[PDB]
């Protein structure tokens, strides 16, 4: 995740990960979390 | 890395049978054992010629428990501590073992320095008088007294061993000075000041701090003369205020009142001192508003 | 006076032992002791939910073919007979715990009585101290005769 | 009983053949603060707030480490030997470096010794609570934070048994010398 | 108001409830807690003497291991949801021990306390024990409300 | 799979690597101070400043360079950086709590390889020494594991066996390695096993070595020329266990014949004539006696 | 802490030259192996006693 | 209920400021605590530097003084009666506000 | 003066005796008995292991040929029905083993207690000889007078 | 006059403590745990 | 009789009352476990073997008791004649 830049992300540092597609074509939502000043490395299991 | 993790296994293996080998020399050789005829433990007789040729008749030589020449005396807990320890720092780092106590690898494992008693305030005062005997390059300990007199600047320094010899022994004489009153011929050839001496530590270079003329002009003067090279924005802060004379907060908010770090300042036992700094000069001036209440207090 | 010093060193340990041990009854070990004897006698109901389906249950025959039946038929007089030969042991136990409950409770109170015995020792060896001290006085006055 | 508090906290770190690891926690968890409750205040329970920040798991096992040092020192006062008040020092000062010095609280402070309707208005509560929105998403008569009294003790009783060995006193206060 | 006749109307029960958010330390027992399964209150249990040595905290702990293992190793055979729908309620679980004649378990998960593409770790329950003659065939076998 | 991380030794590393991590990319260049002191004139407490300095012109595209600094202290306060030898300060008006920086007015960073006196004016003071110019970019030509399985070691470096490079950070970079090869011909198999000692290790552009990590994969090989393991029971009672040559007995024939030796009392048991109580031969064999 | 030995202290204190030095080397030991004195050698630190 | 789970929220962010801000936790560095330091500031702009003014135990400006607990009081028990009434707590007690 | 040597020779009996007996807590005997109650109660994995093995042998059919079946088919309840009548025996065991252990720490609770009566009665006998020491000195002198 | 008053005040402690024991016999507990044993030995006709 | 004579140490030994880097110095150390390896297949700060002490109380205790037998004294030292 790239670090909380306000140009390009906004005046809040929400931001959420969604998968879709996976059993319908619908959105699900999978992470949610808060922008910092260093990169989030996040690991998932993606269901196929 | 295996080829270490082989070497190294057969190394500890190694290292248990020379202590079992050496152990059997050293039980089946004890006098104890060898006195007691029905035991029938057989001395070695032939691996003890070769013992006692390499290690200079070791196993002849039995001590008594409680000696310091034994294997398990506390100068043989020593002898393991310093080998070990002495490595847990590198050598030219500042918490060295030889760097901050040079004085424990030259330290004689006698019976004398097991047995004998004496007070650790003792053994703490040589260690002090050693250390500043070494960095001023002085004569003796007496040197050592003479410097502590007359130097000024820290917070408990001002110390004439001489003088409290003297006060002392006056407290032990006639405590409560007993002899003030019934002598007045001779309480009355010292001045007042110098008998405030007896009761309160007050050394004779002290008297020279306190009756000092502090006046514009010489204050930076008698600044350097009283402080040295303390700088007098880091001496004026309350922190470096407590630890310097070795105050507490209840103690030192007696002199300076109450103070912290975000720039406030409060009345304590109605007084105040503020540092107020002047604008367009950069100078530092220091206000002392003092408040007596009349007509009521609260 | 030193007599009497010791005498009230003596006395405030007595007094500082069992108000320790009044103040702290049960500790943690005597509170497992009979939390165990509450949770021995909690399994009436277990049990004979046990009983009774195991007599339903060998009722019904198990043997069938050229020759059938096979039922117990005295279970239901078995199960009913064990419920109440373990309810017996059930009622023991509950009655061992209220009389451990009631054996700590009886200690407590014979530790009320003990500290205020040491509480009446100090009060007592304060006032001989009292005493003592006008029997200083009365012979200073005798030294100044 | 040190033996199993260093199954959860070893301050002199773990060697696994030969060599010094890069933890002082042997619970994972407690190295990453993992949240294994989300609803702490549901009930009034000490444990489910730890459970929420465990936080107070790292300083409920740094308290029974202190209450090691401390009860090992006093059982090695109690004996009233030469080498066991030397003893029961270094435990003592084993416990001291573990807190560290002692915290230099600020003496004047933003308090102006307010009335009792100004610290207990509603405008300044509504103000402090939509503060906390504004930050999760002039008010002065607030009352200040505080620090732990019963971990403040801890200094106080080691500053009171060094302070005991230190003057050939009892663990009680009484002098051990011939008057 | 609510909470007044417990934990507001004295100083020191409301000085306890709210330091209990900031320093909760302070009021953790190690060996009590809200919630905590019955293999920690039978640890306690074998631990619970005086004389404690290094052997028999090791056999405590192996036999707090063994019945640690009888939970991990359970294998969840069918469910049921109480509610209409999959978002909203809570779903119980049977469980199957590796013992011949075995023995069943049951739990909860909450799908209230389902957030953000995780459930939270309020949501599960521990397994409760069945203690229940039930010998079912070919994992035929339903919870229901 | 080959991990980096950019952090260190929690006292007085963790909080230099934080500023890097922090406020700037991999591919900066930084002078890390690692002799810091308290100054034992000017400070009151026991507490420092951490400093690096971030040069101008990099990966992170900065106009002009900047000391990073973090101090432990919650109060607002100034943070100035004194260089005695350069006659120049770098001053911060309103320090952040933490991580917060002083910019660099004039761009000569080697006015700053040298003695630093950084100081708040409010108790703290300390003495910033020994100057060391890293650069933390890293190639993937330097990033080698060194396999040593017998013989000949093998080094695989990561610009010719890794699939996808990934993106240079201070957090993570997980090197992922293809399938290796291996030349397993020519290890010493002692007592029937070997090793393969893999290591990691990986180098920066200025030389300075960014750890490693060791491995092993054991080797066990089946021996095919020995008999198995046998269990024996002669018709004297000895049962043993024939392990090639060897013959261990495991059972015992003393409580056969204790039972002659019991009918008197434990005077007659526990005398040396019930502990010359004798056992049969295992199996086929002979008694030999070498002087 | 650094000295090993104390000044603070009352003089009706008595110790002998060796159980001092012992004690000022178990001192130094603890402040060593838990971080307390920096740069400790790791190597030494891991060793058998 | 949603006003009660903000209100939950709302004493816990708070209270993960003041815990991690502790001084008794600074000094131990084996704790490995981590300080905030970016929502640390937010909290200190807001009220005034709150969290760095902590206090001793037995003061009056604690949030867990006898003061504190009589504001709780007066703060909540100030409207079980009705302002114009003779049982108002500022008409029996003038001297309390 | 030999009266009250005799009173510090009876004092210092006490005080060797019960010092020797707060000293030397729970012996070779009292350890066994505790170990004993311990390894009781360590039974019940093993006792349900055996009843949940039998319980399974005995659903199988043992009546073969021209007329089948003869299984049990209340042997599961049997089998959890003698598990928790046993399991009522080991609570019990357990609790008489904390209860035991519980009963010898009060004991040398009053041990210390008839401890430090006898310390601080050697303190008040050396007292007494003392002053009995200057009562002697004051009779000298009326010797001398 | 204060020593025997005192021992006065200790003696009353003793005679109001054991009276009150002696006047106050076997409690609500103690007649619960007998009950309970005279309630478990009166199964014999039940079970026979 | 079973013990036989108290042992007779000797009191003067080779015992130099060394520094404690001299007999704390690894090439003494070194020089010790390479003589082992040695005998198994200038060093004089050694530290010398010791006499058990729980045997060395058999001797003192029953020095005791038969000094307490032939002075007529009670076990614990308290004399059986009437002063």
């Amino acid at each position: 995740i790239p670090p909380y830049n306000l140009s390009t992300h906004g005046d809040e540092r929400w931001f959420k990960l969604y998968i879709k597609h996976v059993v319908d074509n619908n959105s699900h939502i999978i992470y949610s979390g808060q922008l910092t000043d260093t990169n989030i490395n996040i690991t998932l299991f993606i269901p196929l | 890395w295996s080829e270490t993790h082989d070497l190294y296994h057969d190394a500890q293996q190694a290292q248990k049978d020379n202590r079992l080998y050496e152990a059997r020399i050293l039980k089946r050789a004890n006098p104890q054992l060898q006195n007691a005829v029905h035991l029938a433990i057989l001395a070695p007789n032939a691996e003890l010629i070769g013992y006692n040729n390499q290690f200079s008749g070791r196993a002849s030589q039995y001590v008594a428990p409680g000696t310091v020449s034994s294997m398990f005396s506390p100068a043989a807990y020593l002898t393991e501590l310093y080998r070990e320890a002495r490595n847990l720092h590198a050598s030219d780092s500042v918490y060295y073992l030889d760097t901050r106590r040079p004085d424990l690898k030259s330290m004689a494992l006698s019976q004398q320095n097991m047995d004998i008693e004496l007070s650790t305030l003792s053994l703490s005062n040589e260690l002090l008088l050693e250390s500043i005997k070494t960095e001023s390059k002085l004569e003796n300990y007496t040197k050592v007294m003479e410097m502590l007199s007359t130097f000024r600047p820290s917070g408990a320094t001002p110390y004439h061993d001489a003088y409290e010899n003297v006060r002392e022994v006056i407290q032990l004489q006639d405590p409560g000075l007993e002899q003030l009153n019934a002598s007045p011929a001779i309480a009355g050839l010292m001045h007042q000041a110098s008998l405030l001496g007896i009761n309160a530590s007050i050394s004779p270079e002290l008297f020279n701090i306190l009756t000092e003329e502090i006046t514009e002009g010489n204050a930076e003067e008698l600044y350097k003369k009283n402080f040295g090279n303390i700088e007098p924005a880091s001496l004026a802060m309350p922190e470096y205020l407590k630890r310097y004379y070795n105050l507490s907060d209840e103690e030192l908010s007696q002199f300076i009142g109450k103070a912290s770090n975000f720039g406030q300042q409060e009345y304590s036992n109605n007084q105040l001192i503020t540092p107020v700094v002047n604008s367009s000069d950069g100078t530092v001036k220091v206000y002392r508003i003092t408040r007596e209440y009349t007509t009521n207090a609260y | 006076k030193t007599v009497l010093e010791k005498s009230k060193a003596g006395a405030q340990s007595r007094f500082d032992s069992y108000g320790k041990l009044y103040d702290e009854n049960i500790n943690a070990g005597e509170n497992q002791a009979m939390t165990l004897r509450a949770s021995a006698a909690g399994l009436t109901t277990a049990v004979q939910a046990s009983r009774l389906a195991g007599a339903a249950a060998d009722l019904v025959p198990n043997i069938f073919g050229f020759a059938g039946g096979g039922s117990r038929w005295g279970a239901i007089a078995e199960a009913t007979g064990y419920v109440m030969e373990f309810s017996a042991n059930v009622m023991n136990t509950e009655a061992d715990k209220i009389s451990q409950s009631e054996t700590y409770r009886r200690r407590r109170q014979e530790w009320e009585i003990q500290r205020n015995n040491a509480e009446a020792e100090l009060k007592q060896i304060d006032a001989q101290l009292k005493s003592l001290a006008v029997r200083r006085e009365a012979a200073v006055l005798q030294k100044t005769s | 009983a040190n033996r199993w508090l260093k199954y959860v906290w070893s301050p002199s770190g773990y060697i696994v053949h030969g060599q010094i690891q890069n933890y002082q926690w042997n619970v994972r968890p407690l190295l990453e603060d993992t949240s294994w409750n989300s609803d702490p205040l549901d009930s009034v329970d000490p444990d489910a707030v730890a459970q929420h920040d465990p936080m107070h798991y790292k300083v409920s096992t740094f308290m029974r480490t202190l209450d090691l040092l401390i009860a090992r020192g006093d059982h090695a006062y109690r004996q009233l030997e030469r080498d066991t008040l030397n003893e029961a020092k270094m435990w003592y000062m084993q416990a001291l470096h573990l807190l560290g010095d002692k915290p230099y609280l600020p003496l004047s402070t933003t308090w102006s010794d307010p009335r009792l309707d100004r610290a207990a208005d509603i405008t300044t509560q509504n103000a402090h609570d939509s503060a906390i929105v504004a930050l999760r998403q002039t008010l002065t008569d607030l009352f200040l934070p505080q620090i732990n009294e019963v971990m403040m003790n801890y200094w106080q009783t080691l500053a009171q048994r060094v302070y005991n060995l230190r003057h050939n006193l009892s663990i009680d206060g009484q002098p051990l010398y011939l008057p | 108001f609510i909470d007044w006749d417990k934990y507001n109307k004295r100083y020191s029960t409301w000085a306890g409830v709210s330091q209990l958010v900031y320093y909760p330390e302070n009021y953790i027992d190690p060996t009590m807690r809200i919630g905590q399964t019955k293999m920690m209150d039978a640890l306690l249990q074998s631990v619970s003497q005086s004389q404690l040595n290094a052997d028999t905290v090791e056999d405590a702990f192996m036999s707090y291991l063994t019945s640690f293992e009888q939970v991990a190793n359970l294998k969840v055979i069918s469910a049921y949801h109480d509610n209409i729908n999959n978002d909203q309620g809570l779903t119980y679980f049977i469980g199957l021990s590796e013992t011949d004649a075995g023995e069943y378990y049951w739990r909860s998960v909450d799908h209230s306390k389902f957030n953000d593409g995780k459930f939270a770790a309020n949501a599960w329950s521990e397994w409760h024990k069945i203690d229940c003659p039930i010998n079912p065939y070919k994992s035929t076998i339903r919870p229901v409300i | 799979k080959l991990r980096i991380i950019h952090n260190g030794y929690e006292g007085q590393k963790r909080n230099q690597c934080n500023l890097m991590n922090k406020y700037g990319k991999l591919g900066d260049k930084f002078i890390v101070y690692t002799s810091l002191g308290v100054n034992p004139n000017n400070s009151s407490n026991k507490l420092m400043f951490y400093p690096v300095y971030q040069y101008s012109g990099n990966t992170s595209g900065l106009n002009q360079g900047r000391l990073l600094f973090h101090r432990d202290t919650t109060y607002p306060s100034k943070v100035e950086a004194w260089i005695p030898g350069a006659k120049r300060s770098l001053t911060n008006q309103n320090a952040a709590i933490g991580d917060d920086y002083a910019t660099d007015s004039l761009n000569k960073p080697d006015d700053l390889k040298q003695y630093i006196f950084m100081t708040d004016s409010k108790g703290t003071a300390t003495d910033v020494s020994g100057p060391v110019e890293i650069n933390t970019a890293i190639s993937p030509a330097k990033v080698q594991i060194i396999v040593k399985a017998g013989g000949k070691e093998q080094t695989f470096t990561a610009d010719k066996d890794v699939s996808i490079q990934p993106s240079p950070s201070f957090d993570e970079m997980n090197y992922q390695f293809n399938a290796l090869e291996i030349d397993g011909s020519g290890l010493n198999f002692i007592n029937n096993s070997a090793s393969i000692d893999v290591t990691f290790t990986a180098f920066a552009e200025d030389g300075r070595k960014l750890g490693y990590e060791s491995f092993s994969i054991p080797v066990t090989l089946k021996v095919s020329t020995d008999n198995a393991l046998t269990l024996h029971h002669n018709e004297n009672g000895a049962q043993y266990m024939q392990w090639q040559s060897y013959r261990t007995r495991l059972n015992t024939l003393f409580a056969r014949q204790l039972v002659a030796r019991a009918t008197t009392g434990i005077d007659t048991i526990l005398s040396m004539e019930t502990q010359n109580i004798q056992e049969p031969q295992l199996g086929k064999g002979f008694y030999a006696t070498f002087v | 802490q650094y000295l090993l030995i104390d000044n603070q202290v009352s003089a009706a204190i008595k110790t002998t030259r060796i159980a001092e030095a012992i004690a000022s080397i178990q001192l130094y030991v603890n402040r060593a192996l838990e971080n307390v004195e920096e740069n400790a050698n790791s190597g030494v630190i891991s060793r058998q006693f």
